[PDB]
Parts: C-alpha cells; structure tokens; sequence
C-alpha cells in the first residue's frame, strides 16, 4: 500500500506500509527517513486523529490517500 | 452589574482543554446540539465499544455549558471531563519527572478529538457540519498516464502550511492545498511527479483554519516553532480555492446578502442616536439563499471571525493558551477568556494577534458562515 | 464619637472665627483620613463620611476640586455612605459642580458592583447633586 504524508513544510512524500500495520509502524518509518520521533507525530485523516493503537483500515485507509502530519506541544 | 458570562478556573496543566471549549460554544449549532441531547440520538453503528465513552463526554459539555450560561457560578469545573478524557485516550494520563502531574498537550489534537466524539453521537450527518469535502485530481506533470480522483480524502479544518510563504493566510493555504507528490512506485515508469490540486467541493457551514507553527529542525535535530506575521481578515472569502462552478453559485448569493448587510449597517447607526431587529433582517436574508441548499453547507462563500486561540511565551515544550472569542450578541465586541479572567476587548486587540515574536500569535481561527 | 468630634470642632470653629481660615481647615481632614486608616480599621469607617460633611458645614470656597478627588479613592474603602455625604457639599449651584459628580460617579457605579447593598448608596448620591438649572442651593450657614 502506497500512502501520502503531508509534512509540516507542506510537501508530500510517500510511505510504503500495510493496512494491517499499526500507526506505531507508520510513525517509526517516518522517523527513519526524516528523524521526527513518533510521540510528537500526529497522523490525521478525515479531520480525525489516528492514534497509535489504531491501524490503517479502521477508517478505510487505502492507497492514494494523504494523511496530514502535525506536531505536539506541551503545556496547560 | 452588566451581564457577562463565566469562565473556567485552570487547575494547572489543563488549559489545552479549557481554552478550546470556549471557542466551540460560540458556534450556534454546537451549543444547541449539546443542550438538546437525549440518550436516544442515533449512533453510527458498526459495533465499537468506545461509542459509550463518547456519550459520556457530550454530557460533560452540556453541563459545563449550562453552568456557563447561568449566573449562580463564577467557575466552571473541567474535572469530571478531565477524568473522562484520561480514560478515553491514555496519553494524557502520564507522569512528568521534575515537573509534575498529568501530561499536557495539545489544543489542535483536542479540537479533533472533541469533533470525533460529537460525530459518533450525533451521526455522520453531524460530521458534515464542520467537514470539508474536496475534489482531488491526482494527475501527472505533463501528459496523464495515471490518474485518480479522490473525494474520500476529507478534513474538518484547513491546514495552512507555513514555509515562509505567508504574509497572508490565503497564500499559505493555497500552497498547502497545492502540492507535488513524488512517487516511489512502478508504473511503466517511476518517480513521476504529480501535480495535485484539491479544490473545495463542499463548503462547511462553520469554518476552522489552523496555522501550522511547528517544525522539526533537521540541522540541529531539535523542535523549534515558526514565528511569522500573518494577517487574517475578519471577513474571509474562499472564492479562489473553489472550482469555477461552485464559486459562481456562492458569489452571486454573497453579493445580494452584502446589499442587505449594507442596508443594515446604515440603519443600525441611525436608530442608535437589537436581537429582534436582527431577526427581522434574518427573515429577509434567508430569501436570497439558494433553493438547492443542503445540510452541512454555508449558504455563502464568506465567513466571519468568532474565535482565535493564541499561544504565548517561548518554545513549544511550553505554553499557556489564552483565547479570544467574539460575543454571541455582537459582531465587533469580543470577550477575552484568560481562564476565568473574562474581559471585553475590541477589534484592535484582535488585529494585534497576527503575531511574530514571543507575543500572542494565532494557532487556530474559528469562523462561521453567514455574512453580517 | 471621637472621629465625629474631631471634625465637628474644626467645622464649628472655622465659620465663627473670621472666614478666611475656612480654606486651611480643609487640609487637616485630608491628612486625618490617611492617619485614621493605619491607626484603626473601625475608625476609618466613620471618618470617610465625616469628610464630605466637613466641607458642607464649613462652606469651603473650593467646591470643584475636592469632592471629585476624594470620590475615586473612596470606592475601595468600605462604606459607600461616603458618596452621599460628599454630594451634600457638591450640590452648590446645580449643574455647575454637579456635572462632574454625575459623570465620575456613574462610571464607578456601573463599572463596579461588589454588593447590591453597595450599589444602592452609590446610585443615591449622584441623583442628589443635580436639580434643574440651579433651582435651589444648600448652605449650612444661615
């Protein structure tokens, strides 16, 4: 499965993954090639967040889709 | 003396919740639906056992909002809601070393999670209210040999991606809904650069646009925050990001409504020298709305500004979110919600939140459909 | 009794002996208020009110400056019965002095609500000062 990830700099890169794989694998693979650490990553699709415990078929996430990546920030 | 609503007292390490809720309740359908909740509202059934946690969260908003409207009150508790959220997502339930207490993150993520919960309870028909549907054409640069059309791509707010392309919000929205996708796949070729243009195919009745402010520095390997000045118009027109067909429909309705809006702005000043008078105008306004209007759609392509979440101070890794909401009775009168410190501020104070610097600057902008 | 007497001596003396000394006795009262706030908490409550009537009894010659200056500060201090007693002096010729009282006192009254009890005194005072293009005047003197 080929998916698209819109980064913080608004450029789309591809990622090679599986619909049975967890979001933790998805985020691990972006860590290898960009350096971003999973626990700051947020993968969005449909305006809905895809948590670490989700996969990429819970929300019907197939190929030619674009996930929108945004980053965390602490405080309160 | 005068009538003014109540606020939330921050426990500490909780503002990411408190700040966001205020903006949402300005939205007219939002506040209505939480009040008129029954334990018989149809759910998007496919199974799932967290549908029931979503129910509990919507009850907590309803009572927070009842506290907020009524004066027998000066503080609204988030404590029951905090407990529900920590059960629901176990990322907020950790423990910091040398700092203390329960993990603090993220007004963006938080608005996403809150709309998710509401859409389960109030169905996919409620999902359409803030949800934007696009027409995406994925097409090669030069002659097309591989094409896909996606409307199943969707969002519930726009992501204005700053890359130093912002001096105005529209530019950065336009360069983050315009993009180039590089491939790593075999066609009869490979690594074909595709031009992708997403255009809005369905306007929301309530618009949200978030500025993206974060970056991963790769030249030092540490998180920084982008700081930039971006003027946002109070009156936002999205005409250029729609396809010609859809733009033609909404711009003609908009120009007639602007005639009646002009006519009000003249009449208002004279009678000076209110709610009922707005309703007499509303009955006039609705007549120029199109007869093909559907659910979860603005009758115009224009929105007005009802909320700005600001984030102040130093780095990301740190944050105390105060917020600005617009009064629900006024149109140029804004309330500053600095937790339970509630005050009236003017248009000039809202304008100043364009940012750059350690000062207040924008992360999330809430609008709503129907010019006035 | 002591707080009312200190003021009452000053007023009574100052009319009867001459009348150019009337202007001087006003300064004692201003300083008396500052002394009475660090000296006794209870004593302060009485002396605020006595000041406004210090002015009216003695028939000071400066009716423009002193009630307005007192009035801002005396909102924090307890006992809003103070404003009522300032306005008995301020009344002079109506809508001369009294315009500034109305303007200043309507701000502090609308702006601050901190008890509906406190609000009642603040309202009563403004309405006293005005009549209708100086219909009558008040002088404590004969």
């Amino acid at each position: 499965m080929q998916i698209f990830v819109k980064t913080l700099t608004g450029k789309t890169i591809t990622l090679e993954v599986e619909p049975s794989d967890t979001i933790e694998n998805v985020k691990a693979k972006i860590q290898d090639k960009e350096g971003i650490p999973p626990d700051q990553q947020r993968l969005i699709f449909a305006g809905k967040q895809l948590e670490d415990g989700r996969t990429l078929s819970d929300y019907n996430i197939q190929k030619e889709s674009t996930l929108h990546l945004v980053l965390r920030l602490r405080g309160g | 003396f005068a009538q003014l609503p109540v606020g939330f007292k921050n426990m500490g390490n909780t503002c990411y919740l408190n700040a966001t809720l205020q903006a949402l309740y300005r939205v007219n359908d939002l506040r209505d639906m939480i009040l008129n909740y029954n334990p018989s509202q149809g759910v998007s059934n496919s199974g799932a056992q967290d549908e029931e946690i979503h129910k509990q969260i919507v009850i907590e908003m309803k009572r927070c909002f009842e506290n907020l409207q009524n004066k027998s009150f000066k503080s609204v508790l988030p404590i029951v809601l905090l407990n529900t959220l920590r059960k629901c997502y176990p990322q907020f339930a950790e423990r910091d070393s040398q700092g203390g207490f329960y993990k603090q993150q993220d007004a963006e993520e938080l608005f996403t999670q809150l709309f998710h919960s509401m859409s389960i309870v109030f169905g996919d028909k409620f999902s359409e209210d803030f949800r934007i549907q696009f027409k995406t054409t994925i097409k090669d640069t030069a002659n097309d040999n591989d094409i896909t059309v996606k409307e199943n791509e969707s969002d519930s707010k726009l992501q204005c991606h700053i890359s130093g392309t912002t001096n105005f919000m529209r530019n950065g929205l336009l360069e983050g809904l315009n993009e180039k996708i590089e491939k790593r796949s075999d066609l009869t070729g490979a690594n074909s650069i595709y031009s992708v243009e997403k255009k809005i195919s369905r306007l929301p009745k309530f618009l949200t646009v978030q500025y993206v402010r974060f970056f991963w520095k790769r030249s030092t390997n540490k998180k920084s925050k982008i700081l930039r000045k971006v003027v946002f118009p109070f009156q936002l027109d999205v005409a250029d990001m729609l396809t010609p067909e859809y733009a033609a429909e909404k711009v003609k309705v908009r120009d007639e409504l602007r005639k009646v809006e002009k006519e009000k702005n003249e009449k208002e000043r004279e009678i000076k020298r209110n709610e009922s008078e707005k309703d007499q105008w509303l009955e006039e306004y609705k007549k120029h709305f199109p007869p093909n209007l559907e659910k979860g759609e603005n009758p115009s392509c224009v929105y007005n500004l009802i909320g700005v979440i600001t984030h102040q101070g130093a780095n990301s890794e740190s944050g105390h979110y105060q917020a600005f909401i617009r009064d629900e009775l006024d149109e140029n009168k804004w309330y500053k919600f600095n937790d339970d410190k509630v005050s009236v501020v003017e248009k000039e104070k809202i304008e100043s939140l364009a940012g750059g610097g350690e000062s207040d600057s924008a992360l999330i902008l809430m609008y709503k459909g129907f010019g006035l | 009794s002591d707080k009312d007497a200190t003021t009452d001596g000053k007023n009574d003396d100052e009319e009867e002996e001459k009348e150019a000394g009337i202007v001087d006795e006003l300064a004692y009262a201003v300083l008396g208020i500052a002394l009475i706030a660090l000296g006794e908490d209870i004593g302060k409550e009485m002396s605020l009110r006595h000041f406004g009537h210090l002015m009216h009894y003695g028939n000071e010659h400066i009716r423009r400056m002193v009630p307005l200056a007192m009035g801002i500060v005396s909102v924090s201090d307890p006992q809003m019965k103070v404003f009522d007693t300032l306005t008995r002096f301020s009344h002079d010729a109506d809508l001369e002095v009294s315009m500034n009282s109305i303007f200043a006192m309507g701000l502090c009254g609308a702006g601050t609500n901190n008890a509906r009890l406190a609000q009642l005194l603040r309202q009563l005072a403004s309405y006293y000062s005005r009549e209708q293009d100086a219909l009558f005047i008040t002088r404590l003197a004969q």
